[PDB]
């Protein structure tokens, strides 16, 4: 019941013939899985951890210059020389200054000048790389037990926590009363950590693109470095000035921390202070329900009277949660629960909290159900004393199908080809849709890499216009431009 | 500056909100709009040149938008 | 960022060397070069689009240059 | 003789009927003036001082956040309110957060959340404004006295320093032995300090455009503010993060010192530590030579022998300097000095140090002269013992006319229409030329404001191409095109 | 009489109205000057000294490597780091090597490797630069005194040595018995030592083009350098081998001394061991004969007999030398000397050793004369005992004219437009030829700078073929091609 | 190598004999001559290509001479 209250909640219905279903668990999201005669389960990916990061590169973001020395040379007599030019701790530059009798030079003309100052890093940021085998994902599996304090409860020990590492494809959890859930996840195909860097600056951290990180114009040390003083391209952090060709000075540029934050705009903030913790990305998992069992599948029906102890509340996804309490005898028993039409003729609503049971009489039960659009009767208990609760559900099936289409589109915009795995039962149309998405996505990704969302919108308008003024090409370009436009509206940057 | 090469368009975006998602959204367009509001004479010239170079109204509007966008970025 | 609105084109320049003049002269030309080398796919898509939209070769090359310069 | 050695040295020849000449003095440059009956004077604008500056606004470049406070509302109950949303010491933001039974809420849905944090500037930069009336320009006037230690000497008291203010902009300098020089400067038309800010960051200072300074996307205080509790646009230096629509937090962005250094790229650095000293920009002056007089013009010519005590040396502008010492009697006397062909038939070059004299026998005399291109002979003294020194000057007159044309073109690029004042004697062609340049300078200075040199090169090529393709309109656009391409090549940013 | 025996010998005859004649003195050449009532003189530039040379650059020709260190890095973990990379004494190279489990690495792929070695110069070469005012030319002026041991004597004190420097146009020499010779020379236009470098390798020295010297691909130090260790472009003298992507080794390349001897092919060798001594190049001089008088004109003709003590011998230029001893009384006296036809009617040849005299009876006298082509008779003394010596000269005026045209064309090839000054009295057809030569010489020098003689021959044939297959263009190009072919045949490299 | 950049064609030649003037005179000719005798196959391909590229026998001979001279020099 931990999923109840999350806006980014998905409902995966049904398993394959082999009683499995594929799900993709995202951070900040939550998946509720339902299958016929199986317990409903809530899955949340709550933690991704990177272990044993190697340092790829340190970058200096705040430096200090000292020991500024300069040497001149009369015109036509070549380059000046400082002894400090042999030391790479010194940033140096050769310029020209006017020379003549007034400068102690028997000749007139441009003479060579060299300025050297010792470069010292004050603050640096570190780029760390982690091996995919060193990832560990924490998934929390909370069943729909109806327990009193379980609705949207992410603090208590209602759910089971499991660790998903590449060191074992199978992760099993014993859910007390529900049998065992088996998950086979893909910790190597989530975020591609071979293409990524864990960038730690002062007290914050970001997950960044590795090649972008290696192109940052700052002074750097290789991660292998130990001296901490032989900075590469220190010139990106200093500036020499020869205002009137009379004298050359050098000054360190200011701290680039604030500029790095501007540079980090479209990256995802992570934790690196005490452990490398990531709360972003997804985990594709194959959920195996074979060893799952309805808790209290072997209970008789409750015959006594129920009372509502927390009034029906609608969630953001059109389901309703109610808390009820059994007053009768015979606990533990199975709660009678039905959503019916106004005639009390057709059953109209499916349970989410499947097989709701009373375990202790004085312990109330939370029951999530999905009513139909329009009016309906939530029927609880048997006669006499049956509760007949009226509920109206706003919306329509047409509006729901449109909202399902957009969520599906948004899942593709975020997951890419992995979105075809999301509720997948190994069907043949899903493997085709995935393969065509992989080739179209690879081509699309090469063509729109690096551009901002405003550029994708401009290009989408351009391509759509080249199709509207074109033929089979006219539907292709209009389709490509419209998907491009949609992705520019959906992408964060 | 590193601020000139931001982490935009890298293909690592998840459903999680990125570092400066709100600011990195409309800053460029606001920077363009502030620039045009400070340099209307270049925009008039860019409009004049776009009209002269473009043979069709789609080309002219595309040349105008690009010139106007390029100019505060080239700085 | 203040770094995105530099003090360029203000008509205050004297014969005196400005602050990061030698550095900041080609930094945008080197930035676009790094980006084109990192993202050839867009530059290839920019060429095809500049070819299709522009009629004359001057329009094509101008659209291509502008597209390539706006993208990074 | 101070000008000798400077590469940005300009030779202005000829006075008007009124015995005056208009000169422009640029920082880092220097002007050598000479008229027919006048002594040669060197002019250098060596100091611009801006006095009594008022702070326009302080910008915050490094802040810290403290006292973070959050308030939440349940869904459908609108936005929550913190007391700190009315405290201007706090930056605040509203967001949405999923609520439900697990969050202590009776409903499910997006609840409003507001996060506030107290804003404390740690480091700021100050932008000061000076009134044009508080400018003080220092000009040093060095006569070509031939004095031994005067060649390219700025570390001495050879020349006379005049101060020029917008109130006392006409001043006279008594040049001992050379009469009186009068300078009528226009210190209100060189730089427009009503449009400029003296921007002081930590230990460095820049002269920056006022409207650009006010458009800086950083938190700011008015110049009167003494407390620092009313920072305007604090949101530019913070970011609010709501990663998973679950919890909002606010973090201070890093120090913007290095981003401000990037922002200051095409601005000119100044000094604001020992007073507001500018070593950039120009001063236009009318030089009055009426009361100038050549020194020792009643002297008879020396008849003794001279010896070279410092060999002839060519300067960067095609002139030579030589130091000779007198060995004869009759001091003070005029030095016989000519530049002739090998047979001494023709006079080939002229003096810069007009009327060179010997004041004391044992004090060597420095003499600057302009030899012709090619072979020439510096003849010093009269026989017996006459000095005859061979000199060859590389280059030609045609190449000199190209260098003079480029030096004038570059001056119009730097000074705009003020370049028409540089050696003006008040003619009609100069007035007409300056008036047209003021108009084309307005139409150009509005069309290209805010544009980089690369954008000037591109537009210059585009404009040139339109001219080469469409004869009245064709020559006009190719001229605008090639002038734009020149100004893109010449500008610094 | 010092010219007598030199193959590169020239006879300059006649002076201008101002009693001067321009001559060009080359190293290894010699000039004999004649004028109607003047003594005959011999002029030889025998020494060019450069003084006070500054070191422009040192170049390492032989190095050694010591202290070789290497460091590797696992694949995807960035670059390895050696501390020696900070010291610029160390040459370093980054490469890639196969890494894997056998190499102690947890991953497979290309890992970074860095190799460093200490670079030490064993032998270097220094290029020195001299200022044109620090050149001293030594000219020996030898009168045709007829002295016994004067003919071709370069090891004696027969002439007067004069020192020509830029510090004085006029050089004057007392010729005892011949008055005074005045020379106004052009030391600043002999060689352009501002474009030249005095290159000193182990024990030899060359005069080299400065830009060629600055482009030498070798490790260098500035002439200002005093430490001797911060060598620039050290990698020009080392190689890094990574033959199988297993291991990177660095080795030093061999001594480039022999390779530098190949590079110095077209250069002229000088002496820098004990002072910078040059025996190459030329000096243009104006020779003033105003104060030259013949010696012994107030003597009477000799009356006694003469005997030939060294038989007549022809020089390479069609002059003859004879040594006679006076056997009579009345010394000092004038030797009766004519060249006549067999009938002693017509005077056929002239004296080179004009006014030959016996200074002492026992001292024999050498007399140079130019006989006509064919039969001539050398009449020495008077009767009784008058010597009458038949001489035959082979050749003709037509052959002497052609050899003169080849000597003048050869002088233009070597001296360029300076050849027009060689026997110049100041005509306007010499002034126009010299100015035109300076124009075509500048266009030719720019067009054929850097090409070898075989390329000059190729281009000459190609230009001639273009001209041959072109009327006005045909003559103008066949002529350029023919001159290009002649210059390609005459140039030493 | 420095040997590849000889001090040839620098315009400092005097009447004085230069450092390896007799030696350096025909080295390049002798070097090209030996090369043709060791690599006659390329000279045939050079002749064939010259005949094909050039229209006139002056173009063809020039292309053959230049191609035969470049071949042992790009090495
Ligand atoms: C187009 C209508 C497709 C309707 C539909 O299936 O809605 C969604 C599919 O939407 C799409 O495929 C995007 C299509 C964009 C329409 C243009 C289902 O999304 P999902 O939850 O990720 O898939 C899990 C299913 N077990
Ligand atoms: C026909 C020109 C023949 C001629 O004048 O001979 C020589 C000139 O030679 C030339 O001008 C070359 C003309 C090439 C024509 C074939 C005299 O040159 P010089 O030896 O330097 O005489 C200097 C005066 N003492
Ligand atoms: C009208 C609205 C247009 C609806 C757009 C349909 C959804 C497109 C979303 C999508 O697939 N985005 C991209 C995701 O890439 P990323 O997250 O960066 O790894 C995608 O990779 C690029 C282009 C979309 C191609 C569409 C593939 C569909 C294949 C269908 C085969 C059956
Ligand atoms: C070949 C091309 C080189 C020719 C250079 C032409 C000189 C134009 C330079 C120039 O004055 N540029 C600008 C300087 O602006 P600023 O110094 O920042 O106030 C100028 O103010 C704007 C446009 C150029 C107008 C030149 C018109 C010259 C009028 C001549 C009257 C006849
Ligand atoms: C039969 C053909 C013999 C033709 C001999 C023509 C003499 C040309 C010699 C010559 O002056 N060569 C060159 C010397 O080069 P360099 O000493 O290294 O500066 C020269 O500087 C370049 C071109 C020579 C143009 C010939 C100028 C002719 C002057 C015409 C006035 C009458
Ligand atoms: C830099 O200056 C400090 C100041 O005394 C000095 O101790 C130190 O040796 C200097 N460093 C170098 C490398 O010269
Ligand atoms: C969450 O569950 C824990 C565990 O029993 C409970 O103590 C807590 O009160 C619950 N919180 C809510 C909001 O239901
Ligand atoms: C900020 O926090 C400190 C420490 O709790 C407190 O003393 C101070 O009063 C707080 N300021 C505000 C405005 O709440
Ligand atoms: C400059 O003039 C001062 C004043 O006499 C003198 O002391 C100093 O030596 C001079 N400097 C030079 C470089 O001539
Ligand atoms: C180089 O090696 C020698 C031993 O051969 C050692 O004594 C010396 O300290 C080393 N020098 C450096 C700079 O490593
Ligand atoms: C050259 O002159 C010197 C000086 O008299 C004399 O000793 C020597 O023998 C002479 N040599 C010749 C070859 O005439």
């Amino acid at each position: 019941m931990r999923c109840i209250g999350i806006s980014n909640r998905d409902f995966v219905e049904g398993v394959s013939g082999g009683s499995w279903v594929d799900i993709v668990l995202e951070h900040g999201s939550c998946v509720t899985t339902m299958a016929k005669n199986k317990p409903t389960l809530d899955f949340e990916l709550i933690k991704t951890e990177a272990k044993h990061p190697a340092t790829l590169r340190k970058y200096c973001i705040e430096a200090k210059l000292t020991n500024t020395t300069t040497a001149s040379r009369c015109p036509t007599q070549g380059e000046p020389s400082l002894n400090e030019e042999q030391d790479k701790r010194f940033v140096c530059k050769h310029s020209m200054v006017d020379r003549g009798w007034g400068n102690g030079c028997g000749l007139f003309g441009k003479g060579g000048i060299v300025t050297c100052a010792m470069f010292t890093c004050k603050k640096n940021m570190e780029g760390k790389v982690v091996q995919p085998e060193n990832l560990e994902y924490t998934i929390v599996i909370t069943p729909h037990s109806g327990e009193e304090n379980a609705v949207g409860n992410d603090t208590g020990k209602h759910g089971k926590e499991i660790k998903v590492t590449p060191q074992s494809s199978i992760t099993e959890a014993e859910l007390t009363g529900y049998g065992t859930v088996t998950m086979e996840c893909s910790p190597r195909t989530g975020l591609d950590f071979n293409e990524m860097v864990l960038l730690q600056m002062e007290n914050k951290a970001w997950l960044v693109h590795r090649q972008w990180f290696l192109d940052l114009p700052l002074p750097w040390l290789p991660g292998a470095d130990t001296q901490g003083s032989n900075w590469i391209q220190k010139e990106t952090l200093v500036t020499f000035k020869n205002p009137h060709a009379k004298k050359q000075d050098v000054v360190v540029l200011g701290s680039q921390e604030g500029a790095m934050h501007t540079a980090l705009t479209g990256a995802t903030e992570i934790q690196m202070s005490s452990g490398n913790l990531l709360f972003t990305g997804h985990l594709k998992c194959r959920l195996r329900m074979d060893k799952l069992q309805l808790k209290g599948m072997s209970y008789s029906m409750c015959t006594g009277k129920f009372k509502v102890v927390k009034e029906i509340a609608e969630t953001q996804h059109g389901t309703i949660v109610i808390r009820v309490q059994y007053e009768g005898d015979g606990s533990p028993c199975k709660i009678p629960f039905e959503i019916m039409d106004l005639e009390k003729r057709h059953v109209l609503g499916r349970l989410i909290t499947v097989n709701p049971i009373v375990t202790e009489k004085d312990s109330p039960v939370n029951i999530e159900a999905e009513p139909p659009f329009g009016d309906s009767y939530i029927i609880i208990g048997v006669e006499p004393g049956q509760l007949k609760l009226s509920w109206f559900k706003k919306g329509s099936s047409i509006g729901q199908m449109f909202e399902t289409t957009m969520r599906g589109a948004k899942r593709m915009a975020i997951l890419g080809d992995t979105a075809w795995d999301f509720g997948s039962l190994g069907g043949v149309f899903t493997s085709i849709g995935k393969a065509l998405h992989q080739v179209f996505g690879a081509i699309y990704g090469a063509a729109f890499s690096g551009v901002s969302w405003t550029m994708k919108i401009l290009i989408g308008v351009v391509i759509t216009w080249i199709g509207m003024n074109s033929t089979s090409l006219s539907v292709s370009l209009v389709l490509v431009g419209v998907v491009t436009l949609y992705l520019g509206v959906m992408v964060q940057a | 500056s590193v601020a000139l090469v931001p982490h935009v368009g890298m293909g690592l975006e998840t459903r999680t909100e990125t570092w400066m998602s709100s600011e990195g959204a409309w800053k460029h367009a606001q920077r363009i709009e502030t620039w045009v509001l400070r340099h209307p004479g270049f925009t008039i010239m860019a409009a004049i040149l776009a009209y002269t170079i473009g043979t069709t109204y789609f080309q002219r509007v595309l040349i105008f938008i690009l010139l106007t966008a390029v100019a505060p970025s080239m700085t």
